[PDB]
Parts: structure tokens; C-alpha cells; sequence
């Protein structure tokens, strides 16, 4: 208790049990760092709109209730991205768009007594509740005028349907690749395509319009291999995307570090190249035989690029593997080759 | 322990072949629990050098 409309609880927490909470919140020196906010009797809560969470960027915990809330804007949490638990019960909310809650991560949404209008635009929640998500199965909510939501009609009800068309086959570097994203469903509000930071591998020029949206990627580099390229659309009842990905072949390259001894010595070494490159050691330029004690090692390929990494293994060298370690690395555009000298142990 | 010394030789190879000094502080954390484990491992007197010698030619 204290003679704010909000007062401080715990190490990072806020409860607000008269009116005026907002006001209050924005007012409060270290409300960024807030990580609960419970508020109820609002007498001018109507609306929730983006500027109203503006900064709480900590806040996990979000309570709103008996509050009169009628209309929450798709955005309203875009300024609380961690929120995970999200109590809006006792308002007078008849609808709540997919929108206000797509990219949360809420193991919690709480919307219990408030006079839920069923239509197309609450089929989200039906799917939320069909998969046991959110804690909303054990919340029974109905259609204020009908049945339980669980039984909500939906025959009409869907997200858009995607198709992407992408080349089958690799393609070279410098080459023009041409995706096409076929967009179907009812009450379409926009799609469009999201290319996960390209790093300029590809120019980008987008193309026609809806129902086919175009995209050429045209002079690509090797670096378009593992970008995600993905086609996204939307309308009243929820969103759909496609991710695709784009195989660009190039040429082989290897490069080899300074040998390092530790439990087994180590001559690192990184390669890349699509196709994967095959791996060859010479020792002074004959083949060296891979054995118990000499062998190759990869470390765990990593799924955003194609480069490879890994080791020439020696247990327990002696002088006689003192030399030239020459790693040869071929695919399809040829041989690429690195040499390094290397000493295990002083000569007898 | 083998898991361990597996564990520490991959984040020293991981430093050297991405030039990334933050894969060194947690092979050195995992060189402080090898060494709890049998403090007459010959072994962890190498891997500290390992790891101070990838610490210098990343610092320079
Ligand atoms: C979502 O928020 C609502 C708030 O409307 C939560 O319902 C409320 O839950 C509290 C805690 O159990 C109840 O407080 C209790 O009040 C009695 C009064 O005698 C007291 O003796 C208890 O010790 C306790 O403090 C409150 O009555 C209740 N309000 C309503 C309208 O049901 C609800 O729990 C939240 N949902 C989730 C999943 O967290
Ligand atoms: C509160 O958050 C700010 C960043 O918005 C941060 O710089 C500051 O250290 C945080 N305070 C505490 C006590 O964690
Ligand atoms: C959010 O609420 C849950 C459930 O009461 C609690 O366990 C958790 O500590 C809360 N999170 C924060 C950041 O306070
Ligand atoms: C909601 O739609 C799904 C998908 O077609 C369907 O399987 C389910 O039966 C529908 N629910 C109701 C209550 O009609
Ligand atoms: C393709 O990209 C390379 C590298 O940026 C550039 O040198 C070349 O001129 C580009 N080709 C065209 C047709 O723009
Ligand atoms: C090391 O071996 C490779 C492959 O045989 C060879 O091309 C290179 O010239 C050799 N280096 C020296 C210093 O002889
Ligand atoms: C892949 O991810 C790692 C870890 O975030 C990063 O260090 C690396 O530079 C990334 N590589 C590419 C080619 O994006």
C-alpha cells in the first residue's frame, strides 16, 4: 500500500489497483526494468493501445482485469516482446485479433469472463485451445451468445494457403534465380516476403502482385546458401508463411592453422564449397594413410552456413610425422589445396 | 574424465578456426574441472598452454 494508484511489489513488480495506472506506470523511474504488472479497476481502459506498454521491454508477467477493456490494438504488445504471461479475464472484450499475440511466447493467456463473440476472427483461439496451448482448454470459454468455443463452427474459417515455386536444381554463382509465392484464401489483408538478412547475396527485385508475388534473386553469391527466403500472407483469421532455401554450388576452398597439442595434437583446419568437398591429406606429397592414431575429425556442421571445420588428429606423434601436411579439397569446380609444416617431436 | 577433455579440445579448435576468444573461457573453466578430477593428469598442462597460446595469437 502506498498513495500512489500504482505501488512497487517484490524486486521488479507493480500492482495498480485504482485508476490512473498508466499514467502512474510511465511516471515511475525504472518502469523499463518492471518484469510484473498487475492492474485492475481501470476507469478509462477502453482501449489498449501501442504507446500504453511503451518500454517495458522486461515485463513477463501482464494482468489487465476488471478493467473494462473493450478493444485491444493488434500492436498493443509490440513494446513487451518477452511477455509470456498474459491475464486479460473480467473485461468486456467480444474479440481479440491473432495479431495482439503472434510472436509472443505465452505459456499463459488468460481470457475468462469476458463476452466472447465467435466468428472467423476467434479461430486462432479455437486452434490454441485444440492444441492444449496458452492454458486456454482448462478455461471452457464460450460464445457469449452461443456454445463453448470448443464447438465454434469453422467450415469457412482459414488462414491463407501458400505455394512457393522455387528451381529445383542448384545454381551457379552469378546466376538469376526466379520464386514465385501463390497466395489463396478468403478476405486476403497482404503477404509479402521476409528475406532473413541477405547480407547482399542476391539483388533483390520483387514482381507482380497478388495472387502470384514474384521474386527474383538475380547475381547470386555463394553466401545465398542457407538464407531463409520466406513467403508470408494474411488475413482476418490468422497468418501462413513458407520458408525455402536456394542451393548455390561453388568452389572448393580449404585453409589449415598451425598444429597444437593437446590430449591428441590438432592441425585445424576449415573447408568449404557446395557440393561438400571431398578431403584428402598428403604427407610430403604421398597419401597419408589414415590409421587409429592419425585421422580426421569434423566439428558439428552448423545449419546457417557451409563452411566445415575440423582437425588432423595425431596421438602421440613422433619425429617421423614431422613434415608437410597438405589437405587437398575437391568437388565438381576442381582442387583447391593448403600446406603446412609441422613438428611433433625433436629428431633422435 | 574423457567427456570432459573432448569437451575442452573442441572449444580450443572452435577458437583457432573461427578466431572467436569467447570459445577459450569456457574450455578454461572446463580445464579447471579436468584438473579437480585427477591432479596427475599429465594432460592439463598441455591444455593449458593450448589455450594460452590461441589466447596470444588472437590478442595480437
Ligand atoms: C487471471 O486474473 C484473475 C483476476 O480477475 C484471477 O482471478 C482471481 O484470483 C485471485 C487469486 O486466487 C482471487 O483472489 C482470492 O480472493 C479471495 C477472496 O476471499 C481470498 O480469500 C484469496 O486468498 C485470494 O486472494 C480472486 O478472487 C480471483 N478473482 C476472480 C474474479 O476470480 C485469475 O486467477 C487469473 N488467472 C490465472 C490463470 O492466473
Ligand atoms: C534496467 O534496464 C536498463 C536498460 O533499459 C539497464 O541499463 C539497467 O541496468 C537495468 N537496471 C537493473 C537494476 O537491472
Ligand atoms: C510470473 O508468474 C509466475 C506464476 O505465478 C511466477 O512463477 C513467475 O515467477 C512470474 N515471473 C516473474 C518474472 O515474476
Ligand atoms: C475446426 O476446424 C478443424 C479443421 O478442419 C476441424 O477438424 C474441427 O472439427 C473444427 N471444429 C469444429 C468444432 O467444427
Ligand atoms: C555481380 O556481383 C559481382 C560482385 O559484387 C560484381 O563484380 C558484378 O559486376 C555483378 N554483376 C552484375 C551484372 O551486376
Ligand atoms: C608440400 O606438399 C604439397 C603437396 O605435395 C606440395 O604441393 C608443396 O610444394 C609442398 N611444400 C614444400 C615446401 O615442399
Ligand atoms: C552462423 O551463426 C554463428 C553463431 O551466431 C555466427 O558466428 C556465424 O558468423 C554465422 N555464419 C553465417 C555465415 O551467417
Amino acid at each position: 500500500s502506498c498513495p500512489d494508484a500504482c505501488c512497487p511489489h517484490g524486486s521488479s513488480g507493480l500492482r495498480c489497483t485504482r485508476d490512473g495506472a498508466l499514467d502512474s506506470l510511465h511516471h515511475l523511474p525504472g518502469a523499463e526494468n518492471l518484469t510484473e504488472l498487475y492492474i485492475e479497476n481501470q476507469q478509462h481502459l477502453q482501449h489498449l493501445e501501442l504507446r500504453d506498454l511503451r518500454g517495458l521491454g522486461e515485463l513477463r508477467n501482464l494482468t489487465i482485469v476488471k478493467s473494462g477493456l473493450r478493444f485491444v490494438a493488434p500492436d498493443a504488445f509490440h513494446f513487451t516482446p518477452r511477455l509470456s504471461r498474459l491475464n486479460l479475464s473480467f473485461n468486456a472484450l467480444e474479440s481479440l485479433s491473432w495479431k495482439t499475440v503472434q510472436g509472443l511466447s505465452l505459456q499463459e493467456l488468460v481470457l475468462s469472463g469476458n463476452p466472447l463473440h465467435c466468428s472467423c476472427a476467434l479461430r486462432w483461439l479455437q486452434r490454441w485451445e485444440e492444441e492444449g496451448l496458452g492454458g486456454v482448454p482448462e478455461q471452457k470459454l464460450q460464445c457469449h451468445g452461443q456454445g463453448p468455443l470448443a464447438h465454434m463452427p469453422n467450415a469457412s474459417c482459414g488462414v491463407p494457403t501458400l505455394k512457393v515455386q522455387v528451381p529445383n536444381a542448384s545454381v551457379d554463382v552469378g546466376d538469376d534465380v526466379l520464386l514465385r509465392c501463390q497466395v489463396e484464401g478468403r478476405g486476403l489483408e497482404q503477404a509479402g516476403w521476409i528475406l532473413t538478412e541477405l547480407e547482399q547475396s542476391a539483388t533483390v527485385m520483387k514482381s507482380g502482385g497478388l495472387p502470384s508475388l514474384g521474386l527474383t534473386l538475380a547475381n547470386v553469391t555463394s553466401d545465398l546458401n542457407r538464407k531463409n527466403l520466406t513467403c508470408w500472407a494474411e488475413n482476418d483469421v490468422g497468418r501462413a508463411e513458407v520458408s525455402v532455401q536456394v542451393n548455390v554450388s561453388f568452389p572448393a576452398s580449404v585453409q589449415l592453422h598451425t598444429a597444437v597439442e593437446m590430449h591428441h595434437w590438432c592441425i585445424p583446419f576449415s573447408v568449404d564449397g557446395q557440393p561438400a568437398p571431398s578431403l584428402r591429406w598428403l604427407f610430403n606429397g604421398s597419401v597419408l594413410n589414415e590409421t587409429s592414431f592419425i585421422f580426421t575429425e569434423f566439428l558439428e556442421p552448423a545449419a546457417n552456413e557451409t563452411v566445415r571445420h575440423g582437425c588432423l588428429r595425431l596421438n602421440q606423434p613422433t619425429h617421423v610425422n614431422n613434415g608437410n601436411y597438405t589437405l587437398l579439397a575437391a568437388n565438381p569446380f576442381g582442387q583447391a589445396s593448403a600446406s603446412i609444416m609441422a613438428a611433433f617431436m625433436d629428431n633422435p | 574424465r574423457d567427456e570432459i577433455k573432448e569437451r575442452i579440445f573442441k572449444a580450443v579448435v572452435r577458437a583457432i578456426v573461427t578466431g572467436n576468444p569467447e570459445q577459450l573461457k569456457e574450455a578454461k573453466k572446463l580445464l579447471e574441472k579436468l584438473k579437480k578430477l585427477g591432479r596427475l593428469d599429465q594432460d592439463a598442462k598441455k591444455f593449458e598452454k593450448a589455450i594460452r597460446q590461441v589466447e596470444k595469437r588472437l590478442r595480437s
